[PDB]
């Protein structure tokens, strides 16, 4: 119940296939500045 | 002219007619000198190219200005080579195109210091080293595999026998092995006419072991001639250098660790008699790591036995294949 | 923050807000308030937001260079480079974007023409003439303290 | 690897316990089998 | 990693003797890829 069954939620946890996104390799950065120019795209200043 | 055409058909016959015939000896080159480029060869269009650090086989006789020879290429056809006489002679016309060759410079200076030739000028001087363009060598190389530290220990001696025991089984019935006991490090051929030629002379040098290592290197040319590969058991020779001068110029194979670490727990694995010699043990193989791998003909730098045998393997089946 | 220094929030905001602006910020992509004068100034040479005619910055375009100079997106450190970049990536959000108009990719991404004016340029100027008004004010010293003696 | 390396070279040149010489060779054919995969 | 690395450059130094005579990888996960960009990142700082 403690080790054998915390070893199987790891062992998910860790080779979770990312989801589907059909393996493109075009593009050359991605991480963290794919999602962040994003925001850039879609960015509305706040109306009062 | 019909002469020139007559000695090419007949020299044409020759070659056709000695391409079954057995290999004569070798020869050494230390210039990069094409046979394909001279219109002094009696044959156009069938001379050698032909760089430095080569091996040529020279099987009949033609004359004192070229030979007939063979390259160790595999897929190589019969070409010709110059003499040692003939090399002297190009040589000579190497530096002769070049506006000055002897003491007069050209530096705005005609028709003031004429300067005939002396002696100096010619190939008489320059004879303080005065280096052979050929140097005789064994036929096929003999095997010698240095050790990764030093022979004559449990550690080195387990690599090269593992080794021995392959060459002998695979390669039975066209492999020679002989153990070089004595020393093989004392290959001169230019200290002396003949440094003790008996033993009844009373010399230092007569009564020394020079005269035993140097009747070996004969002994080692002798199974070269007879078309068998050969191998050298040297317990004393622990580097490329001390063996590169000499008119052996063998084969050298290398076996070695990746790293320090595994070869000072690889030595604890034999028992506490390693333990005494293991200071010297260790300063013995960083020393060898420091040669540059060039010098090495082959090197076996992995770990498990199999892949390790069948690279030697394979190597050598180049060299059956080249010279056949 | 930057809807509320521009309570209308059109979109555009005088350069001279902007230094103001980032040393409110809390890093990386701000500077803070502690943020020296010569750090703020360089990063904002790096960040080389061309200037519109009226003297003001855009929302959208001003966002994508404080990206830019955070993440170290495809950062030439000069010359010819920048352009080979720009396109390149260009190239890749068209690749990932089919739909991205190509007006909102020159307002991103800014073609780069020599005659712009950026805020790079305006704050380049600036430090320059304080160098060389520093400058000065060493050099009137150092000939009067070595003429007292 | 090397571990590998001697073991077979320690066996080629090898080919009360001690007394009997026939021990010795029976220990040495003995320890051929365990690697057996059989 | 290193056995195909050691397999690539053994053969191509045993192609020397040789020349007398004459890639598959599976998709990594989401923990390993943010890993890898974690490991970059925090190697940035130096």
């Amino acid at each position: 119940p403690f080790f054998f069954v915390n070893i199987f939620v790891a062992l998910i946890i860790i080779t979770f296939q990312e989801q589907g996104d059909k393996m493109m390799e075009e593009y050359s950065l991605e991480k963290n500045e794919r999602a962040c120019i994003d925001f850039a795209i879609s960015a509305k200043p706040l109306t009062r | 002219e019909s002469a020139r055409r007559e000695v090419e058909s007949q020299a044409q016959q020759q070659l056709e007619r000695a391409k079954h015939k057995p290999v004569a000896f070798a020869v050494r080159t230390n210039v990069s000198y094409c046979g394909v480029l001279d219109e002094e060869c009696p044959v156009q269009g069938s001379g050698v190219n032909f760089e430095a650090k080569d091996f040529l086989h020279i099987k009949e006789k033609y004359s004192n200005d070229w030979w007939i020879g063979r390259l160790v290429k595999e897929g190589g056809d019969i070409a010709f080579i110059p003499s040692p006489q003939r090399l002297e002679s190009i040589r000579l016309k190497q530096e002769q195109k070049a506006r000055r060759s002897g003491n007069p410079s050209s530096l705005s200076d005609i028709g003031n210091r004429r300067s005939p030739p002396p002696s100096l000028a010619k190939q008489k001087q320059k004879q303080a080293e005065h280096v052979p363009p050929y140097d005789v060598v064994p036929s096929m190389r003999p095997v010698v595999l240095v050790g990764p530290s030093l022979k004559g220990y449990e550690v080195t001696d387990m690599m090269q026998k593992a080794l021995f025991d392959f060459l002998k089984h695979r390669f039975d019935g066209r492999i020679s092995i002989t153990r070089v006991t004595a020393d093989l490090s004392l290959a001169k051929r230019s200290v002396l006419n003949n440094p003790g030629k008996r033993t009844i002379i009373e010399r230092s040098s007569a009564r020394s072991s020079i005269a035993e290592v140097q009747s070996e290197i004969e002994r080692i040319f002798e199974l070269a001639k007879s078309l068998q590969l050969v191998v050298l058991d040297a317990d004393t020779i622990n580097h490329p250098a001390q063996l590169a001068k000499t008119s052996l110029a063998p084969i050298i194979v290398f076996v070695k660790v990746s790293s320090p670490k595994v070869l000072q727990r690889l030595i604890r694995s034999r028992g506490k008699s390693q333990m005494k010699h293991l200071t010297v043990q260790m300063m013995a193989y960083d020393k060898l790591v420091q040669c540059p791998p060039e010098s090495f003909d082959v090197i076996l730098d992995e770990n498990q036995l199999e892949d390790a045998c069948e690279h030697l393997a394979e190597y050598l089946e180049v060299y059956w294949r080249a010279t056949h | 923050v930057w809807a509320e220094y521009d309570p209308a929030a059109w979109g555009r905001m005088p350069y001279l807000d902007m230094y103001q602006m980032l040393r409110h910020m809390s890093p990386p992509l701000g500077l803070g308030k502690k943020c020296p004068a010569r750090v703020a100034y360089k990063r904002l040479l790096r960040m080389d937001l061309p200037v519109a005619d009226d003297n003001t910055v855009h929302f959208n375009s001003t966002l994508m260079a404080l990206i830019r100079t955070a993440l170290d997106i495809k950062i030439a450190k000069g010359g010819a480079d920048k352009q080979q970049m720009d396109a390149e990536l260009r190239k890749e959000m068209m690749a990932i974007w089919p739909n991205l108009s190509q007006k909102t990719l020159d307002l991103l991404v800014t073609p780069h023409k020599s005659t712009d004016l950026t805020v790079g340029k305006i704050y380049a100027a600036m430090m320059i003439m304080e160098y060389y008004r520093q400058s000065k004010a060493k050099k009137l010293q150092a000939m009067r303290e070595e003429q007292d003696r | 690897g090397y571990m590998e390396w001697i073991s077979k070279a320690e066996e080629v040149i090898l080919a009360s316990t001690f007394f009997h010489k026939k021990e010795r060779r029976m220990r040495f054919y003995i320890r051929r089998m365990v690697k057996t995969q059989a | 990693e290193e056995e195909e690395a050691a397999n690539q450059k053994l053969a191509l130094q045993k192609a020397k003797e040789v020349a007398e005579v004459s890639n598959q990888k599976p998709a990594k996960s989401v923990w390993e890829q943010r890993t890898s960009e974690m490991r970059k990142q925090n190697l940035l700082a130096s």
